[PDB]
């Protein structure tokens, strides 16, 4: 949809450098380099691919005090960033947010064997919603034949 | 030897698991057909029983795909090849088998007059194939659970060949624990017919 | 005349480990309580909207 | 009323399209779309005989 | 060291039971996809 | 003679002649069970739990059919063609006009039980239900002249599908 | 229609009321043993 | 440089400054319990609101000559607002037509496309596209997350921690490989060794925990009192006992008086061993003596810091000394 979208956009505004030593031009473009590429889908269906519009200094990018511009209010500049640790849970968001397909969370509880303590509830709240896509597959059914994949497919 | 005079099967020991009859598995010695067993040696699935394969062998595992997996044939695997040939002998006989009937069948319903019994499965099993088994494992179909078989044509009943999982067999059979043995009843007259 | 016949036993009878799966879609009876379920009628599952929504 | 050949094919296309039994021949009679999704199970007329349709 | 034919080996004849068309639902699952069995006219097995 | 030489299984052709070898009417038969199960490496798969004689031209077009019902990028149905093809009308006062030329050249199919016919194998993640793919096979079914029922993944567990 | 007239002891019968469990227990007698007392009691 | 503040994650919410007037146009005007007819939402300016057909034509259809709301709209929105920020309004129609809106900050995907400069097309999940779009870094949600509350009256909760996730995912669901996930690497640093980088990550990561913890207990202790009653755990029932414990409930009701934390009413023997020996006639639980359930059979949803508090025998000699008063 159009509406709902910026239309200005506002460009990133570094506040302070999160080093006293300069990121040297020789090795930039030698860990850039290996951002270029990152995974997709997380199972034997792996998949690394390409990202477009690769920054170009990552010791820059954002692992601290640069701004990000999503200005709101009258009196809000483009927020700084604060350190890592500053944040709360990121190291450990850093295990639990990802693709996770079911295949590769099971096998992990049925071992109780998790990376993370929040596991566990990133397992629920997906299950939880396959349900639902069930408690709303029959609850309409309650109503009607809906059937599968029965009408015209593609052009 | 001779271009004429070819030994009809020869001896064989398996280094693959080959799923079908003429298949064995994991460094069992079988004698199976010669034209088969000839794109065995050129395929690598099999190799002549040369003195030395004849303590260890080095099978295969779908796991890496190759040719690591050394199993030796001490008088233990002798044992353990023999029940597990001896088993999935009765499978690859009875699945392979299909035991006739010769029945008297007047009225329309092309219905058996005198339904079969898993006592005349068990029958036909042992009088056709020697399979010898216990009648108790034989189940039917849902249709013919209740009358018997009753009906003439092709039916098929399962037999359960309990005693495998201590073999280490699946996979290289279509079902585990069932098999398919497939009945036909051909009509016949009182010249031919019986009961 | 050669007779083919089981070998006994040395393990349990219907395999476990090997178990092929069991071939038809597992969607279980309780992920679409389509049928064989039975329930308490204190222990009702599931009315969100309809009477779980004042539930007891 | 399209005879939906047999019993099972009949599908409830709409909210109002529901179940009858007019006379032993399971049916669906909807209010809606009166008779464009009307569907009515194959089986004999309602007055039939012994040795008219068996 | 004993199997016993009467654990795997059930023999039970059971009600074909028929799909359910006094509650919407349930009709629905029943819906069984090979009611195409119209494709059942005895046609010639071995010729065409 | 009979089968040899033959041409990649589809049709024997025989030996001392390029032409057709024209067999026998029951040969092939398909009133046979069969007892090999078919390994389907799609994710579903319609076999035929009956025996039948199923022209090509059935089966292409029950695949315009499939092909219709079915999320294009995601699944490619996968039609088989392995299997053996049988003659028609061959004969020659059994032709029409003497035109045995005509009524040959059909190729029709001798299915046993349990054949697979397609697949609607998998290019990605993506995932199938029986509910969601019954429902594309049931445009494909109704032209497939004998009685069929998807499989689903890997071997067809043939206590169940009959 | 069986079953109905005649019992489940019917078709349900593996008529092999020979041997399904006895050579098993046939094979437990062999473990145990027998002696001189096993003799004696015979005696 | 200059690290503004160094603690182990003190940045969560806002800065009071921007804090306080957060909320000050993110309200709800209570329910009046009246019965409504309409929820609609809007995409709007900051103070860019017409008579047009994207607000005053749906007040048209009943009749409202929405150039009065327009102007109510910018009696609240246009100051304190960066311009063209375009809100989202959740206007709501009671029966009586007297409306009730709650203006809300920006959609979070409008939020997104700043975040990385991308225009209108050219984000999309790779599935539909094939490349993942402009970058991110975990840094950068936290704070995407900060001005997406669900209850602008409770700003707190669900936690960040907690709803980062959310923006998280609706991001790689847009194409927006973020750094610290779905790549080989984090961000490279030119402060220390990966491994001296790794060593300062495992005691931050944990440190969070009992920061995390605390504050989902502080919050549990606030909650409805029914919220911290008891609820045994289903993963020891095998799917056997789990459907013959539906068939009659008595199984259901004896497990829970018997794996059931212990308080003040439930030092009872009798009561605590009568379903002990319900459940042997059952053939259930039969090797695991009271304690080895009730760390099994405890409402898993509990905090860690209470998922002890209530465990015996830590709750078993101050047992009996909590009690209704009088
Ligand atoms: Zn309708």
């Amino acid at each position: 949809k159009r509406s709902g979208k910026p239309s200005d956009l506002p460009d990133y505004k570094q506040v302070y450098l999160p080093y006293d030593t300069a990121p040297t031009k020789t090795e930039l473009d030698r860990e850039r380099r290996k951002f270029m590429h990152a995974y997709s889908g997380r199972m034997e269906h792996r998949k690394m691919v390409e990202v477009k519009d690769v920054p170009q200094n990552m010791y820059t990018y954002g692992k601290e005090g640069m701004s990000i511009p999503i200005s709101i209010f009258k009196d809000q500049a483009d927020p700084v960033i604060g350190p890592e640790w500053t944040y709360p849970g990121i190291f450990e968001n850093k295990i639990v947010a990802q693709h996770w397909y079911m295949e590769e969370l099971f096998d992990r509880e049925k071992s109780n064997t998790f990376e993370s303590p929040w596991q566990r509830q990133v397992l629920d709240n997906q299950v939880k919603r396959r349900l639902g896509k069930v408690a709303w597959r029959m609850s309409m059914l309650n109503i009607k034949t809906i059937d599968i994949f029965h009408k015209e497919r593609g052009a | 030897m001779a271009p004429e005079l070819q030994l009809e099967y020869i001896p064989i020991i398996f280094t693959r698991t080959i799923l079908g009859p003429q298949g064995g598995f994991a460094g069992e010695e079988r004698l199976i057909k010669r034209e088969v067993a000839q794109k065995y040696m050129s395929e690598g699935n099999a190799v002549t029983p040369s003195a030395e394969f004849h303590q260890g062998v080095w099978c295969y595992n779908p796991d890496s795909e190759q040719y690591d997996r050394f199993v030796e044939r001490n008088a233990e695997f002798l044992d353990f090849a023999a029940r597990k040939r001896q088993w999935l002998d009765v499978y690859w006989r009875v699945n392979t088998g299909y035991l006739l009937f010769g029945r008297q069948s007047w009225g329309q319903g092309w219905l058996l007059n005198c339904p079969l019994r898993k006592k005349d499965i068990a029958q036909k099993l042992w009088e056709q194939y020697k399979v010898r088994v216990d009648p108790r494992l034989i189940e039917f179909r849902e249709k013919d659970r209740r009358t018997g078989i009753q009906d003439l044509g092709h039916n098929w009943c399962w037999l359960y060949l309990p005693g495998a999982e201590e073999l280490a067999i699946d996979r290289e059979v279509y079902d585990n624990k069932r098999v398919k043995v497939r009945m036909h009843i051909r009509k016949m007259s009182s010249y031919g017919a019986l009961y | 005349e050669r007779y083919y016949a089981l070998p006994h036993l040395r393990g349990p009878s219907m395999p476990v480990q090997l178990a092929q799966p069991s071939g038809k879609y597992p969607s279980g009876k309780f992920t679409q309580m389509m049928e064989d379920v039975a329930i308490h009628p204190l222990q009702k599952p599931d009315a969100r909207y309809k009477h779980n929504m004042y539930p007891a | 009323h399209p005879g939906l050949v047999p019993r099972d094919k009949l599908k409830l296309h709409c909210e109002f399209c529901r179940f009858h039994w007019v006379q032993d021949t399971l049916v669906v009679r909807c209010a809606a779309h009166p008779k464009e999704h009307n569907q009515r199970e194959i089986w004999l007329e309602p007055t039939w005989t012994w040795g008219k349709q068996q | 060291a004993t199997y016993d034919p009467a654990a795997f080996v059930s023999d039970d004849i059971k009600k074909d039971v028929r799909r359910p068309f006094w509650s919407r639902r349930r009709w629905a699952l029943s819906d069984n996809f090979m009611v195409p069995m119209s494709p059942k006219p005895k046609n010639t097995i071995k010729d065409e | 003679l009979r089968p040899s030489s033959l041409l990649r299984a589809y049709h024997y052709v025989h030996p001392k002649t390029g032409r057709p070898i024209r067999q026998y009417r029951k040969y092939g038969d398909p009133r046979f069970i069969n007892n090999e199960v078919a390994l389907i490496k799609g994710l579903f798969a319609l076999i035929t739990t009956d025996f039948g004689m199923v022209t090509q031209s059935q089966l292409e077009n029950a695949r315009l059919a499939i092909l219709r019902r079915m999320p294009r990028g995601s699944f490619a149905l996968t039609m088989h063609t392995d299997y053996e093809e049988f003659p028609v009308v061959q004969k020659s006062p059994e032709s029409r006009m003497g035109a045995g030329k005509s009524n040959i050249h059909h190729f029709a199919y001798k299915f046993t039980t349990g054949v697979p016919l397609f697949e609607i194998t998998a290019l990605s993640s993506r995932r199938l239900n029986q509910a969601e793919a019954e429902g594309i096979f049931l445009a494909g079914r109704s032209f497939i002249p004998l009685q069929t029922a998807v499989v689903p993944r890997g071997r067809v567990d043939e206590y169940h599908v009959f | 229609n069986l079953n109905k007239r005649y019992g489940a002891p019917y078709v349900a019968k593996g008529y092999a009321s020979l041997d399904p469990r006895c050579s098993l227990d046939a094979y437990s007698s062999f473990q145990q043993t027998v002696t001189s007392a096993d003799m004696k009691k015979a005696l | 440089p200059k690290t503004v503040n160094i603690e182990p994650g003190s940045n969560r919410f806002l800065d009071p400054n921007v804090e306080a007037k957060a909320k000050d146009i993110f309200a709800v005007p209570e329910f009046p319990n009246k019965a409504v007819l309409h929820n609609w939402r809007f995409f709007i300016k900051a103070g860019k609101a017409a008579t047009g057909p994207p607000v005053g034509q749906e007040f048209s259809k009943l009749g409202l000559k929405a150039m009065d709301f327009a102007k109510a709209f910018n009696d609240r929105t246009k100051p304190h607002f960066k311009d063209d920020i375009e809100l989202i309004v959740r206007i709501q129609v009671y029966f009586d037509k007297s409306y009730i809106f709650r203006i809300e900050p920006p959609p979070t995907a409008w939020f997104l496309l700043r975040a990385i400069r991308k225009k209108r097309g050219e984000t999309g999940p790779v599935v539909l596209r094939g490349n993942y779009c402009a970058y991110l870094t975990l840094e950068m949600c936290y704070e995407i997350a900060k001005m997406k509350q669900m209850s602008w009256g409770k700003v707190e909760y669900p936690p960040i921690e907690v709803r980062v996730r959310r923006v998280v995912g609706q991001a790689r669901r847009m194409g927006i490989a973020i750094i610290g996930i779905d790549t080989v690497h984090s961000s490279p640093v030119k402060g220390m060794t990966e491994k001296q980088y790794l060593e300062e990550s495992e005691k931050h990561r944990k440190v969070h925990m009992i920061q995390y913890e605390a504050l989902k207990a502080k919050e549990l202790e606030s909650a409805p009192l029914i919220e911290r009653l008891h609820r045994p755990n289903m993963a020891p029932l095998t799917n056997t006992q789990l459907e013959e414990g539906l068939k009659d409930a008595n199984l259901l009701n004896a497990l829970w008086k018997s794996s059931h934390p212990k308080s003040l009413f439930t030092q009872d023997t009798r009561d605590r061993e009568m379903a002990r020996r319900y459940l042997n006639t059952r053939g259930w639980f039969k090797e695991m003596t009271p304690e080895e359930m009730r760390v099994v059979f405890l409402n898993y949803r509990l905090p860690k810091q209470e998922d002890h508090q209530r465990q015996l025998n830590m709750t078993n000699g101050q047992a009996q000394s909590q009690a209704y008063w009088s």
